[PDB]
């Protein structure tokens, strides 16, 4: 059972600037010291992700829906572990097999199957006055699971579960890819020391795991843990907490690795000239001069066919309006020959009751050309 | 929607000849997707004919039909008591499978 | 073509469209080309990155 | 299951035994695409991936790659590539019931060509017209899905074979499915012919320093040749000119 | 080749019901159901179509919203809902066989069984 | 044929129309679709053929 979250004031998306964050290995092949070129599903440098809170303070609970076009790259800035997974699907109706991410105490619970999702899942945590002690109170996320096979088993640590107060000291990144029957998640975490903004630096993003699902997603949620301490329906506390949410698109990368196996540096081709000419050399530093990298050429937009007019007409109307049309034994025949014929002429009119036609049919094969035409 | 006028409502009056049934659509039925069915009183109405003149399994091949474009005719060559019934048509160009309104009825 | 003034130096980068009457896409042209990214100047200085057909750039990057 | 349903199966995390299909020759068909048949199957890939249908003796045919037919553009494609095998048997006495069989199903029409791999279990009606038809069956609009009726008195052509047909992952960085032939035997700082994945090649096994990651089995140094594998450096014996 | 049908409905005005056609071995899968109304002193209207393999059913516009088309596909037993029994409801339900075919388009109702009398009482 | 009797015993005059396919005379073709010119942009063109 859902109840349906209110007292909720409504706010304008957020945007913020990414600064060279999003880059994973693009295999499990081992490399040092070598620079490295490989087009793949990457975020673009320097682009846009949108920025969902979730503060105190209304109480800015965030969790709309997010399209899944060709990857979700998944940044998450906390301090009390308010986010507790994600859900993907198509319609999550429970008409379409969905999978389920939560990160649950007692076991991680990657679930793939069939569920009828709410309109606001959610996950909720109890606090007691009596004691200082946290624990998990209402967990709505689903309500039936009936066609399905796939279920898995972790063992995760009691965590704390706890609001701690001051200021967000855990980035946890994310990247979650859907191709070639495969969902592959690659994890990386992160401690950090700043109070609300996008942390700077590069971060190498290692494979967590390679869910060999196979199935169709299209929109995407997340859940998040919130805190109680009168209504249920519209009483809840959301929990100080961030997350940044982008999409990947096809690009070439050049990375820099070290004598170690991590990925230290990494540029975008497509992203200026100057890191086009350090992708063209083949090397993060370029010399003082002049180098051709690429070729601009315009792209052709349209296409157009010009051909000889109609100017010999076939003398079809001659034949169908005859004022005297043979009897059977005496058939008459005659030759349609020499001239462009008006095959849009036996149907628009339909008073013919058969413009059946046999092996050439009524198409632009009609409307084509014949090496003699016999009526 | 192709509407469907069955022209002899009662034509039959107790007939001891032959008949010409028939059926006429709004849009001429397309590629002969008409049926004709046999409705005994008291009892559910039986197919009769499919296609234009495809007869049927166990029914004689004395029921004919004869349509061709606005699809027309079930033609009883020598008629036999047991056979009235209200006979009616029914279309699958288009259509939500409608039906005429019948016409051997009483 | 990318002509830059050396990463040690500065990112500043000037693009050179070779043979293309780039009006349909700091605009200077010339009959090598169009540079765009470097602001051209009236006086002459020794060849620094040789654009061609007379034309040189110098480190803003100016032409 | 049917050809338009064509179930997929994983094959993940145990060793396999190519040779006792070889060896069974009651296949029909036992074709096999990039990889060599005759015991050469057994060499290890990232993901089996088995696809098993029902199909029509003489559609076997389009299964195979760049081939164009209706199974093949409407019901299961297969990638140009194709590393894997196409496995197929007659199964006139199973899958053939009397009276007929109308449990397999084949997709006749249907509005475009698939990708590669696809799976459409959509029932929407094929417009073969410009009525709509109210996803209805009326003119110039049918049921997509069209039946077999395999019959258990029939032609070769026209009795049920059983296909499964098997892909080949050969990027062999998981390593997930191997086969037991080979074995350890504890051999290193001499030329040797090193095998760790079922990709052969020959040169002097030595102590690694570097540090790999859970997640990484091979490494491959400048020129993208292999030098460490799963850790153990690759080092060719000594050669040169005379 | 056999389809059975439900006995007469005593359902009083407002009241739903659900009828029982009863599908001979081999003839849901194969075939098609479709139900027509064959309202009393008239003449026979096309409810609309159940598919007993892929679960689906089509209705025509006029009863829409009104009946729930739903076949068991063990025991091959095909069932129609109706809503509420609205005073112009009352009719003689029949369910017949269909083609849903492509190779043969012929989408005729081979075999109709006994009918079902539902009214304002039996 | 008899002004007032049914279709089937109606005249349908009937113009059986013979075409082959090899189309290597090609004496009678269809208007073939002819577009309009958009100069002054790149486009790809296919004048005749
Ligand atoms: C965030 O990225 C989006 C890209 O979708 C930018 O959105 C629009 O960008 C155009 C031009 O690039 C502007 O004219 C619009 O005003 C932008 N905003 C809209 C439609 O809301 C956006 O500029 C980026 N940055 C921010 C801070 O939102
Ligand atoms: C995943 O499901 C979505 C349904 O929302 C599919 O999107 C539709 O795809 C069909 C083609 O099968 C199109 O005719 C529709 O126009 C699409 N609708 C929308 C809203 O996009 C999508 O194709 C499915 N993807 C895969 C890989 O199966
Ligand atoms: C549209 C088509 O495919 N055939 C038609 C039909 O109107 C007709 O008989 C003719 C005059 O010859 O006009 C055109
Ligand atoms: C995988 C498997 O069991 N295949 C068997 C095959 O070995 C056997 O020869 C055949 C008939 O005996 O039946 C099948
Ligand atoms: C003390 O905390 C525990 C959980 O840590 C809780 O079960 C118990 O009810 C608390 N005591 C009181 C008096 O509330
Ligand atoms: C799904 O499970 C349900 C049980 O609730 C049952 O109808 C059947 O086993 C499955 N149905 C489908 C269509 O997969
Ligand atoms: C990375 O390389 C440095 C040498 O520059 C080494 O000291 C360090 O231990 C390496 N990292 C790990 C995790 O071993
Ligand atoms: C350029 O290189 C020199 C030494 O190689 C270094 O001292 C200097 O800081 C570099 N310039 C910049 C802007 O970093
Ligand atoms: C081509 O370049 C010349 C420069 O001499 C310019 O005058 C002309 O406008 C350019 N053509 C177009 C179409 O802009
Ligand atoms: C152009 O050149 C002339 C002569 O060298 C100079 O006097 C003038 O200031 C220059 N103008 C600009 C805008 O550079």
């Amino acid at each position: 059972q859902c109840v349906n979250l209110t007292t909720r004031t409504q706010l304008p998306p957020a945007y913020t600037n990414s600064f060279t964050r999003g880059v994973y290995y693009p295999d499990k092949v081992f490399r040092s010291s070598v620079l490295h070129s490989t087009q793949d599903l990457f975020l673009p440098f320097f682009s846009n992700v949108t920025w969902f809170h979730a503060i105190h303070v209304t109480k800015r609970f965030d969790n709309p829906v997010l399209p899944f076009n060709d990857g979700v790259y998944f940044a998450s800035t906390e301090k009390s572990n308010i986010i507790r997974g994600w859900i993907f699907g198509t319609t999550l109706d429970s008409k379409t097999q969905s999978l389920l991410i939560v990160n649950n105490a007692t076991n991680v619970v990657i679930k793939v199957c069939e569920f009828q999702f709410c309109n606001d899942p959610f996950l909720g945590v109890y606090y007691h006055k009596n004691n200082k002690s946290w624990m998990e109170s209402e967990f709505r996320v689903y309500s039936s699971a009936n066609n399905c096979t796939f279920e898995y088993v972790s063992q995760p640590f009691l965590m704390d579960l706890e609001g701690k107060q001051g200021n967000f000291k855990n980035l946890r990144e994310f990247v979650f890819k859907n191709i070639d029957g495969y969902f592959k998640i690659y994890s990386k975490h992160t401690p950090i020391n700043l109070v609300r903004d996008l942390p700077q630096g590069f971060s190498a993003l290692e494979p967590l795991v390679d869910l060999p699902i196979g199935i169709n997603i299209t929109r995407f949620q997340t859940l998040l843990a919130l805190h109680r301490s009168g209504d249920s329906s519209s009483g809840w506390t959301a929990g100080a907490a961030a997350y940044y949410v982008g999409y990947l698109q096809p690009r070439t990368f050049l990375l820099k690795y070290n004598e170690n196996g991590t990925i230290t540096d990494a540029v975008d081709c497509a992203l200026d000239p100057l890191s086009e000419t350090k992708c063209t050399l083949k090397s993060f530093t370029v010399e003082k001069g002049i180098y051709q990298t690429s070729n601009f050429r315009v792209q052709p937009t349209e296409s157009i066919v010009r051909f000889p007019n109609i100017a010999n007409l076939c003398p079809f109307g001659e034949v169908f309006n005859a004022t005297r049309f043979a009897s059977v034994y005496a058939w008459n025949r005659k030759r349609i020959s020499n001239c462009v014929a008006d095959y849009s002429v036996l149907y628009n009119s339909a008073s013919f009751s058969t413009f059946k036609c046999y092996g050439v049919s009524p198409t632009k094969l009609n409307d084509l050309c014949f090496t003699n035409v016999y009526a | 929607e192709i509407v469907l006028t069955q022209s002899p409502g009662t034509l039959s009056l107790s007939p001891g000849e032959r008949a010409t049934l028939s059926c006429r659509a709004s849009q001429s039925v397309s590629g002969s997707y008409l049926a004709w069915y046999q409705q005994k009183p008291g009892q559910a109405p039986s197919l009769l004919i499919y296609g234009a003149s495809s007869r049927a399994t166990g029914i004689p091949d004395r029921f004919s039909g004869s349509g061709s474009g606005t699809d027309f005719t079930l033609t009883i060559s020598r008629l036999e008591p047991e056979d009235f019934a209200v006979y009616y048509c029914q279309q699958y160009v288009n259509s939500p499978r409608t039906f005429g309104q019948g016409t051997k009825l009483e | 073509s990318v002509i830059t003034p050396g990463t040690n130096t500065s990112n500043q980068v000037a693009v050179l469209y070779q043979d293309v009457n780039c009006t349909e896409v700091n605009v200077f042209q010339t009959r090598a080309g169009c540079l765009i990214g470097a602001e051209h100047v009236n006086n002459s200085y020794e060849c620094d990155i040789p654009i061609g057909a007379g034309i040189c750039a110098s480190y803003s990057i100016i032409a | 299951a049917s050809v338009y349903a064509w179930n997929r199966k994983r094959i993940s995390n145990c060793v396999a035994d190519y040779s006792v299909l070889y060896n069974s020759a009651s296949f029909s068909t036992f074709k096999c695409y990039g990889v060599s048949p005759t015991k050469l199957n057994d060499l290890c890939f990232t993901n089996v991936y088995a696809d098993s249908f029902v199909i029509r003796g003489d559609e076997v045919r389009q299964i195979a790659p760049g081939q164009t037919g209706k199974i093949a553009d409407y019901n299961y494609k297969l990638p140009d590539d194709f590393t894997g095998c196409v496995i197929a048997w007659n199964s006139n006495n199973l899958d053939s019931k009397v009276g007929g069989n109308y449990n397999y199903l084949y997709r006749l029409f249907r509005k475009s060509n698939l990708k590669p791999f696809e799976r459409d279990i959509s029932t929407e009606i094929y417009q073969a017209g410009s009525t709509p038809c109210n996803g209805v069956e009326g003119f110039n609009c049918y049921f997509p899905l069209q039946s077999y009726g395999f019959q258990p008195t029939n032609g070769v052509g026209y009795q049920p074979y059983r296909v499964v047909v098997l892909s080949f992952e050969l990027l062999h960085a998981p390593a997930t499915v191997c086969g037991p032939k080979k074995s350890t035997n504890l051999v290193k700082n001499k030329c040797v012919n090193f095998n760790f994945n079922g990709l052969t090649g020959t040169g002097v096994l030595t102590e690694s320093n570097k540090k790999f990651l859970p997640f990484q089995q091979f490494g491959r140094d400048i020129a993208d040749t292999t030098d460490a594998v799963r850790i153990l450096d690759i080092t060719p014996c000594s050669f040169g000119g005379v | 080749v056999q389809l059975v049908q439900s006995g007469a409905e005593v359902k009083k005005p407002g009241s739903s019901v659900k009828v029982s056609c009863k599908a001979s071995g081999g003839t849901f899968n194969t075939y098609a159901i479709n139900w027509v109304r064959q309202a009393p002193g008239q003449g026979l209207e096309w409810m609309g179509r159940i598919i007993p393999m892929f679960g689906i059913a089509n209705y025509a516009q006029k009863f829409q919203g009104t009946v729930t088309f739903t076949a068991d596909k063990s025991t091959s037993t095909a069932y129609m809902e109706l809503s509420s029994l609205r005073y112009e409801d009352t009719a003689v339900y029949y369910c017949a066989r269909s083609a849903y075919y492509s190779e043969s388009s012929g989408y005729y109702l081979d075999y109709w069984g006994q009918g079902t009398l539902v009214t304002v009482s039996s």
